[PDB]
Formats: structure tokens, C-alpha cells, sequence
């Protein structure tokens, strides 16, 4: 839906830190 | 007792992360909720690591994203008393949107959000929707990432999550 669309722009900046965060 | 403590945290968090003025507004507005507050294990610690973590947030969103279209199409930059129950919706929307998958990159960006919503509401008092907001997240919080969050040792899960 459209503010669902919104919580998975939000969701990709959130992957982004999840990755870096990662103890790799 | 975790929708309780969850609480105590956006509190903090949101009082740590403000300026001057909205430092101010949202401590009396809290004041005057007259609202329950838990002490948090390491809470200190974990404000920290969300303060360094929304900074992360911040920094890229203000790269790839504006915000004045949503807060527009949420209702929330009006001087207009902003409609509680429809603006639930589309924040539960929203959520549901976020955490379609769970981790602590998408929690952080719960918060991040949840920041800029309220500092955008307190532009004009608007006292009820920024306590519902709060309410809001903290029931959602306790419904669909506490037994994940708990698998992770619970909410210090973040200090750890952050180096």
C-alpha cells in the first residue's frame, strides 16, 4: 500500500546499518 | 515487564535527541502526561548506541530521501489538529511496511523515524498525536519484535549490535 511503500524505504537505510553493524 | 520498558526507552531516546527548544517542550509535555516509567538495564548504554545509530541513519536519509512530502501526506505538518486515528493507520502501515524482516538495522530505523515524526508534530504542539505515536510503537514493539529482540538479549542487544 502506500505508506507500506514508505516502511521499506525506511527498511533499506535499516539493511544498510544491519550490514555494516555485522561482526564480519 | 517489555512494552513498559520499551517505552521508557523512546522517551529517553527522544529526550536525548532533541534540541534545545524541543528539549523543553517534550520533557514538560511528559511532566504533565503524568505517565509510568520503568528503570531499563543499561539504558544509559543503550541510549548511547542509539543516539550513535540514528546519527548513522540520519546522515544517509538526509542523502537519498526528503522528508516534507510525508509529513504532508500524514497530516502532521498542519497547523490543523492532526487526526489521531487515521495517522495510527498509516504509522501501523508503515511498520508492517519496515518489518517485513526483523533486525537492529530496521529497529534503529524505527526510532530514527519516530524522532523526525515527533519533531515535525512539536513544530505545533501537537501534544496528542506525539503521545500516541509513542503508545503506538510501544504496543507494535510488544506484539512483533519482543520475542525476537529477547532471542538477541533483549534491548542492550543494540550496544553490542553498535561496537
Amino acid at each position: 500500500s502506500t505508506m507500506g511503500q514508505v516502511g521499506r524505504q525506511l527498511a533499506i537505510i535499516g539493511d544498510d546499518i544491519n550490514r555494516r553493524y555485522d561482526s564480519e | 515487564d517489555f512494552r513498559l520498558q520499551t517505552s521508557t526507552l523512546c522517551h529517553s531516546f527522544l529526550l536525548a535527541s532533541a534540541n534545545k527548544q524541543d528539549t523543553d517542550y517534550l520533557t514538560d509535555l511528559l511532566d504533565n502526561t503524568n505517565i509510568d516509567l520503568t528503570c531499563v538495564p543499561n539504558g544509559q548504554e543503550i541510549i548511547h548506541s542509539l543516539l550513535q545509530l540514528v546519527g548513522d541513519f540520519n546522515q544517509r536519509f538526509s542523502q537519498t530521501h526528503e522528508i516534507e512530502p510525508v509529513a504532508q501526506s500524514l497530516g502532521i505538518d498542519s497547523d490543523k489538529p492532526v487526526d489521531k486515528t487515521a495517522l495510527e493507520i498509516f504509522y501501523l502501515e508503515i511498520l508492517n511496511g519496515l518489518f517485513e524482516k526483523l533486525n537492529w538495522g530496521r529497529i534503529v530505523a524505527m526510532f530514527a523515524f519516530l524522532r523526525i515524526l515527533v519533531l515535525r508534530l512539536s513544530k505545533h504542539g501537537h501534544s496528542d498525536a506525539i503521545q500516541m505515536l509513542i503508545k503506538t510503537t510501544s504496543q507494535y514493539s510488544d506484539e512483533k519484535l519482543k520475542n525476537w529482540i529477547n532471542l538477541h538479549d533483549g534491548w542492550s542487544g543494540l550496544i553490542e549490535f553498535s561496537g
